[PDB]
RNA sequence: UCCUCCUAAAGAGUAACGGAGGAGCACGAAGGUUGGCUAAUCCUGGUCGGACAUCAGGAGGUUAGUGCAAUGGCAUAAGCC
RNA sequence: CCAGGGCUACACACGUGCUACAAUGGCGCAUACAAAGAGAAGCGACCUCGCGAGAGCAAGCGGACCUCAUAAAGUGCGUCGUAGUCCGGAUUGGAGUCUGCAACUCGACUCCAUGAAGUCGGAAUCGCUAGUAAUCGUGGAUCAGAAUGCCACGGUGAAUAC
């Protein structure tokens, strides 16, 4: 790669909120803090949670007796 | 300063900055900050990151921005595909709760060109 | 909405009619003037011809219709457009 | 980097064990990743393109190219040779760095990420996905908000068909709703 | 007055108030040279983006392009950087 | 005579009102000062339950006795620091309560979420001469339930008329 036209690419350590650490090479210039990562996301584990897709008859048997 | 859906402001108080999330208003932000124990007066910028995570999981308890938008759109689509009266009112862009349709309803009917 | 301690509302004649259609087991429609009745779960799968003022429009009780009144699926005022 | 090594051990092993591959050079290797930013608004304003250039230079590692128009279209008010987009090709250790940052630290942040499409394979194994907001990447200050200015990322693979490329991508625990 | 095609009868030439079109310029780069590259148009995938902008891959092979009308040519490119 | 519907529709136009566009203000806490009136298949204390609408049990009262019923603007402290914003509160989803045989068409209210237009309004045009205009609350009739209307009542309270 050419010398001066590219921005500096420093290896930093981003820290996930659930406890993961991840050394990446990036150009932000400083260390960085995260919240959600490849671990501890609602899609990546399996807690995807579609809603009840009709709780109507369950609502009728819960409301009325 | 980063709650999984969006960003929150830093110079507002923590109640008002918490109300930037889709799914919480005044009462739910008051209850969230009462659970996590942060005073209502202090700004977001004075908060620290462990306390922001202990805020984050309590906001993650409720239904918030993404699955709330999914829930609302799914309920309105359920009405419109049901064939009920409120379904047809949601269809044609008319007031649903039995409002005046003769004169007013200029919010639901759109701005008045004709 | 009604109160929760009062229970769901249905006419006595409609309840007798739908229980007669359950013990009879047929799927022939029944015409009702009972728009104020809440749909019950035993009515699912039989077409009910609800009165809308002139005629009886036949509505088919699905699973998702089990909370609402019968008259909600029978439009009373017809309107197409001003042009 | 690390995902390159995870490829060279686990993904090479897996794709020998699920397709019958006669050779280790039969495996799909991922060739390049291109980040295109089709701004299009440079028909009147000029500095907005030079801001999207710094955008792709921040999101990616290296400086972008400025893609000019290939043919003139009178429908869009562009002419022959107007700088209408910008693009980055990254390959080697830089695409492995960007791919690990994309799969780990960026793709949760797509603001109701419910799972991206697995039907976006074009026919020869190459996958293409479009992000609408460039704020999902951690390189953006958010005190310097300019515009929404999303991009599209195209992973180009040496797979032959859809299912071999999808095996290669989902081997990396790619989301795939 | 000049240029290209047909009439023009397979060398050249060849008329009509015969059939069709153009020129009265441009460019210090659009010239020289070295090195490199190769189209149009479809299909599929993809943020705004849409028939048609940018991206990627396949199809296809010169149906593209030549500063300008037409003919002849052009990949060793005379086309593109 | 009866059941269901409609009088509540909706490309549009006008009349009269309410709520706003905020800092003479919004919110939170504490505290002060009224008048007039209604109540018996009615008003419904205290206490308990419910975040709240309300529910339960339940004395008093045909009333200068009891209840409706803590007046609100004000005031003191803090906070927002001029943003469509801690303004605005339309619209919509969910969960309810109550009256009523019955709340879909088509009731009122509560709570949570949503957070639209609107930054003082064109030509024009209205009311007002003092406890008045303006602004803040309360009460009553009709009423099973359902006032931003109507009728009344008090709090603060101007400017100007050559």
């Amino acid at each position: 790669m050419k010398k001066d036209i590219h921005p500096k690419y420093e290896e930093i350590t981003a820290s996930c909120s659930c406890g993961n650490v991840m050394k990446i090479r990036s150009t932000v210039g400083h260390d960085l803090n995260l919240d959600v990562c490849s671990k501890c996301h609602p899609f990546f584990t399996g807690k995807q949670r579609d809603v009840a897709t009709g709780g109507r008859v369950d609502r009728f048997n819960k409301r009325f007796n | 300063a980063r709650i999984a859906g969006i960003n929150i402001p830093d110079h507002k108080h923590a109640v008002i900055a918490l109300t930037s999330i889709y799914g919480v208003g005044k009462t739910r932000s008051k209850a969230i900050l009462a659970a996590a124990g942060i005073a209502e007066d202090v700004k977001i910028s004075e908060l620290s990151e462990g306390q922001i995570d202990t805020l984050r999981d309590e906001v993650a308890k409720f239904v918030v921005e993404g699955d709330l938008r999914r829930e609302i759109s799914m309920s309105i689509k359920r009405l419109m595909d049901l064939g009920c009266y409120r379904g047809l009112r949601h269809r044609r862009g008319l007031p649903v709760r039995g409002q005046r349709t003769k004169t007013n309803a200029r919010t639901r009917k759109g701005p008045r060109k004709p | 909405p009604r109160s929760l301690k009062k229970g769901p509302f249905i006419d006595l004649h409609l309840l007798k009619k739908v229980e007669k259609a359950v013990e009879s087991g047929d799927k022939k429609p029944l015409r009702t003037w009972s728009r104020r009745s809440t749909i019950f779960p035993n009515m699912i799968g039989l077409t009910i011809a609800v009165h809308n003022g002139r005629q009886h429009v036949p509505v088919f009780v699905t699973d998702e219709m089990v909370g609402h009144k019968l008259g909600e699926f029978a439009p009373t005022r017809t309107y197409r457009g001003h042009a | 980097a690390k995902l390159h090594d995870y490829y060279k051990d686990e993904v090479v092993k897996k794709l020998m064990t699920e397709f019958n591959y006669n050779s280790v050079m039969q495996v799909p290797r991922v060739e390049k990743i291109t980040l295109n930013m089709g701004v299009g608004e440079a028909i009147a304003d000029k500095k907005l393109l030079d801001n999207a250039a710094a955008d792709l230079a921040a999101i990616s590692g290296q400086k972008p190219l400025i893609t000019k128009a290939r043919k003139s279209v009178a429908g869009f008010k562009i002419r022959q040779g107007y700088p209408i987009g910008c693009k980055v090709t990254l390959r080697g250790e830089r695409m492995w760095e960007f791919f690990e940052r994309l799969i780990t630290i960026a793709v949760p942040r797509i603001r109701d990420f419910r799972g991206l499409s697995a039907k976006s394979f074009d026919g020869r194994g190459n996958y293409s996905m479009g992000v609408r907001e460039q704020i999902i990447f951690p390189e953006i200050d958010y005190d310097k908000v300019d515009r929404v200015r999303g991009l599209d990322i195209t992973i180009t693979t040496t797979a032959k068909s859809d299912e071999e490329g999808r095996a290669l991508l989902a081997a990396f625990d790619f989301p795939f709703r």
